[PDB]
């Protein structure tokens, strides 16, 4: 079975079993990634 | 008691990829903590019904 794939092949890989029994189980952290990074370091133009 | 869940990897190794490989190498401790912790939350609702 591959984990990552449909929602259910990653309830197995939790769990570690081919068959599951009726009920809520939790397989993985959703997390959303960052798009973009932005840097705002100081605008002062001498050079030390 | 309010049921609390704290995903171990969140919590210690934090966004950070490098912690993520780290925390790896210890081994099912990061798991075995999920397990615990449902089951104290799973238990509460038992003790209501």
């Amino acid at each position: 079975v591959d984990c990552a794939l449909d929602p259910l092949s990653e309830t197995k890989c939790t769990l570690k079993s081919f068959t599951v029994e009726k009920g809520i189980y939790q397989t993985s952290n959703f997390r959303v990634q960052p798009t973009e990074s932005i840097v705002r370091f100081p605008n002062i133009t001498n050079l030390c | 008691m309010t049921k609390t869940s704290v995903d171990c990897t969140m919590y210690i190794c934090g966004d950070s990829t490098e912690c993520s490989n780290l925390l790896l190498q210890y081994g099912s401790f990061c798991t075995q903590l999920n397990r615990a912790l449902t089951g104290i939350a799973v238990e509460q609702d038992k003790n209501t019904q």
